[PDB]
């Protein structure tokens, strides 16, 4: 029985820290929160009973930091569609993306 | 259309614009932010 509540962390594994990447794509795992995301800290409004979060998606939406005493942002990561701007091929092909 | 408005819309359009409210996804932008800029359409949205 893991307690994923508002403590600081007591036990974790025997690989080395790796402190929070900023604007990049991390695998995070925090206080049973995991998934593939950005990482930031808090600007929504938190309750103490409520310091994470997992949305109606299934995917997390905020989680307080093991170590630290801050409650993280974490956005899943960006990604977007491929809209390629091509004639026929009766002419030479060109490759513009958006 | 009243030029001196930002937008070149008739007294009526104003209405017609302003007492019409729509919610899409990319104009609606992220809450906690992801990647880019809150500006224009700098930052990456596509709900959940």
């Amino acid at each position: 029985s893991f307690e994923l509540l508002h403590a600081p962390a007591t036990v974790c594994g025997p690989k080395k820290s790796t402190n929070l990447v900023k604007n990049k794509c991390v695998n995070f795992n925090f206080n049973g929160l995991t998934g593939t995301g950005v990482l930031t800290e808090s600007n929504k409004k938190f309750l103490p009973f409520q310091q994470f979060g997992r949305d109606i998606a299934d995917t997390t939406d905020a989680v307080r930091d093991p170590q630290t005493l801050e409650i993280l942002d974490i956005t899943p990561c960006s990604f977007g569609g491929v809209s390629v701007i091509t004639p026929g091929t009766n002419t030479s092909n060109q490759v513009a993306v958006l | 259309p009243d030029p001196s408005k930002p937008s070149k819309r008739s007294p009526i359009e104003d209405l017609l614009f302003n007492k019409v409210t729509l919610a899409d996804a990319g104009f609606i932008k992220q809450y906690g932010d992801c990647l880019g800029d809150i500006a224009a359409r700098d930052l990456i949205c596509a709900q959940k």
